[PDB]
């Protein structure tokens, strides 16, 4: 009778958080949170890891009016997982050249613009080594970030995961 | 290198084949192994579907990290260039009653027989990399091959997908009936003047919507050592996977059920669920096994930096990522 | 009795069912049982397909004789009047864990509530009394039922096939497509004229070569609380009966190969390959599943004196039947 | 390629032991053995003993010429598992009341003939409680009889079984 396919996403307004059974041991071991969850609890723009692996990161980002202009010296990427996001690209004139993590580009980035990108839902893009790049978005929305930890990554284990 | 097999048996149509001391072969029902232990030859069962679908999944992984156990039985250690062939050596049982048997080998030697094992045992009729609503059977005679499902030739992702120099996106392919609801639109890129293809941007749940394999991490962003590793996984994880790094499990839709349980022991430690939008450290002292009744979204976010069993078994990286 | 059920599921299709304190549920792939231990809700996720031929084997069966354990964590055991139903009790390592639960019942309420599941549960294109290959999948949402194979019914044996007012034969049932090459002439019986029908013969061969299920021994001949109960074998066992009496098996064609455990851990004993002509006890303190490539026939010789399990659970008798 | 269905039954001239292999514990416990084999190595209709529960018992008989007739107080059972045998039946004047197992008739047993049945390989016929009955072998042949244990009965354990 039901033949429809619902392929279950979440979103800032809705989120269910999934759960985690212990049988022996501590929830803590599996630093277990959820994205939207996170997003819902945090400033614009901030850069909350959600995931730390030797250095290498996943950050969970609340979309929400503009973001300061960032860059890096190396490639990163981001998901729109929740609404719509306007990525706008600045090639620098000066490139970072040496370092890791994303870094402020500053109030005024020297360099031609490239152009722009619209993420909703699902979609990915790239954040090309050596560019400036910043976020706009309408409604709340939640980007997912893969880069290298750096000055403006935040941790804050003890409130986001299980206990 | 070269693979020892049989003449195609009389009545079965299948070969059966050596591996140092390790005899497989397959019949209408079972994979059977065989190996030495205390002056006897032991030997064991495993339907043949589910043999199929974990011998696949090594291959494809070739041979992942730590220990890929198709059954509690029989399994694999990828000690990267030497891989470990093990029959109950990794069950308390049988290890303390000295049936167990484990032999190692050159990668390329094992590798080169288990595609050998794939090619004869797997009949025209059965794909091991899909889930069962989506294939026939793996049960009966000889009957053909699958060559298409078992040699999926993949070009590696360098970037991201969709770039002139890297791997494609998938176009060309249809949405999988279980992702038939999916939005299938892709980013608007605009290109200011003078940047054309120079800004990259696509719609990864429709690229996963795509997918035709379950339970295969394949990489759609590189960022040095991390890789997004995102895969549709259905059912079953076709073999339960004993850890030897710490992994991270990134949910994107739907839901998938984990069972936890002590490398060694086998002992229970969790159970968890985890829903789109979870976030989910699976430890380097665990073993674990996945359920996902509806095709669903994962992303396996993992770190390909060439030290790690260095790291962890020099207690410079914990059994588990974070103290808090 | 009055069964609990849910209404259908308003996607999956099926009913839910609570039976005390154990909750039944089935997806597109799996039966879902939970319970409580520990404090907390516990869970544990079964194939549907491996779910329905066991629980369809512990109804025909009337709950058989000691433990039948779907898998190696939920199972029965029957008190002849009472029916315990269990999630980890038999095995060894979720016991230590503490997250095991055992509930009784009256036979009566556990008997109506399985064949509701069962009726619930299997779909019009999925025989759990068959063999993989002779149906088809178990997997999907609610479509249908299968009343003719769930709810199969033949007369009890009093003391042998064939004769007036007995159990029938199967003259009336095609002969299975592994058994076509199985004789079907009947025994020649010459009564002497004033004893016609006093004298009583047939083709067991033939009778066994007809059989339209799978694992299912059934009475062919009644010597006081002897019984000869033999049935045709293919695939796998779909349950790991644990004996609480000493049972016979007597191979009649082809192999079988079974897998011997404990009863209470569920520890692997013994491998134990069965050739045409072999005979076998398997003793009141193992348990144990069979593998049979080609559908086999089997003996299987029960000793059906009640209270038996009272003398071997008690030590009277030694759990095997012969001391040489 | 192959099609064919080819079901595998033993006779004396071709017959396979299985095998018992241990993980931990005594082979011994099993009582293993193999009926072909057994009635390979045994005297014309000695009844033999590879199956013993409480008081109950399947015997293996070779078939091999006539055997003395037997009768018993309550029903019988044999089956053919190699060859062709011969069973004659008698309705005895004065049929055995108590006790079990099966008995010998006598030379001459009194009583009315009831005919015959002439059984091939995976036939089965009622031994009926309170007749007599003998079976007659032109080729070596193997009978497994359900019974109960009594005088006939011959136990060699240690000599048919896995050790
Ligand atoms: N461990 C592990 C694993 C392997 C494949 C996959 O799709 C998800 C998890
Ligand atoms: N014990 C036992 C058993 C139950 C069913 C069957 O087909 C064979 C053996």
């Amino acid at each position: 009778s039901n033949v429809a396919v619902n392929t279950v996403f979440a979103s800032l307004d809705n989120f269910r958080k999934g759960t985690v059974e212990i049988i022996s041991g501590e929830a803590r071991h599996y630093a277990f949170s959820n994205i939207f969850e996170v997003a819902q609890n945090s400033k614009p723009y901030e850069k909350v890891v959600v995931g730390l692996n030797l250095g290498y990161v996943v950050e969970t980002l609340r979309a929400e009016g503009q973001s300061p202009w960032f860059t890096a010296a190396h490639d990163e990427f981001a998901i729109v997982m929740d609404g719509e996001v306007r990525v706008e690209f600045l090639k620098l004139d000066a490139p970072s050249k040496h370092g890791e993590g994303t870094h402020l580009a500053g109030e005024l980035p020297v360099g031609k613009p490239m152009g722009y990108v619209l993420l909703k839902r699902g979609h990915q893009c790239l954040l090309p080594a050596g560019s400036a790049y910043r976020f706009e978005a309408s409604r709340p929305g939640v980007i997912l970030q893969q880069t290298i930890k750096g000055p403006l990554s935040v941790e804050k284990w003890a409130e986001i995961c299980l206990k | 290198d070269d693979v020892q097999a049989s003449p195609p048996h009389a009545v079965t149509g299948y070969r059966s084949f050596q591996l140092g001391a390790f005899e497989l072969s397959r019949d209408e029902y079972f994979a059977r192994i065989t190996w030495p232990a205390k002056g006897e030859t032991r030997s064991h069962l495993i339907p043949a579907d589910i043999f199929l679908r974990a011998m696949m999944r090594d291959v494809a992984w070739g041979f992942f990290y730590g220990w890929v156990n198709f059954d509690h039985v029989i399994g694999t250690r990828n000690y990267y260039g030497k891989v470990d062939l093990y029959a109950g050596t990794f069950n308390g049982t049988l290890k303390a009653a000295g049936v167990n048997y484990t032999e190692n080998f050159e990668t390329p030697l094992i590798m080169a027989t288990f595609k050998a094992i794939l090619r004869d045992w797997t009949n025209a009729t059965f794909d091991p990399f899909a889930a069962p609503e989506e294939t026939g059977s793996a049960f009966g005679r000889k009957n053909g091959e699958n060559l298409e499902c078992i040699e999926r030739f993949r070009i590696a992702t360098k970037r991201m997908p969709g770039l002139q120099d890297d791997s494609p996106l998938r176009n060309d392919l249809p949405v999988n009936r279980q992702f038939a609801d999916v939005s299938q639109d892709e980013p608007e890129v605009h290109a200011a003047e003078g940047f054309e293809g120079e800004l990259h941007a696509f719609s990864l749940f429709k690229y996963l919507s795509r997918s035709d394999v379950t339970w295969n991490p394949s990489v759609t962003s590189v960022c040095k050592a991390s890789l997004f590793c995102p895969t549709t996984e259905e059912f079953i994880l076709p073999v339960f996977h004993g850890n030897d790094r710490v992994e991270w499990f990134i949910q994107m839709s739907d839901e998938i059920v984990w069972d936890v349980g002590d490398k060694d022991d086998g002992n229970p430690r969790a159970r968890i669920t985890m829903r789109a939008g979870d976030v989910c450290a699976m430890p380097a002292d665990i073993r674990h096994q996945g359920y996902s009744t509806k095709r669903s979204m994962l992303m396996v976010w993992e770190n390909a930096t060439p030290n790690l069993p260095h790291l962890y078994e020099s207690g410079e990286l914990k059994p588990y990522p974070i103290e808090f």
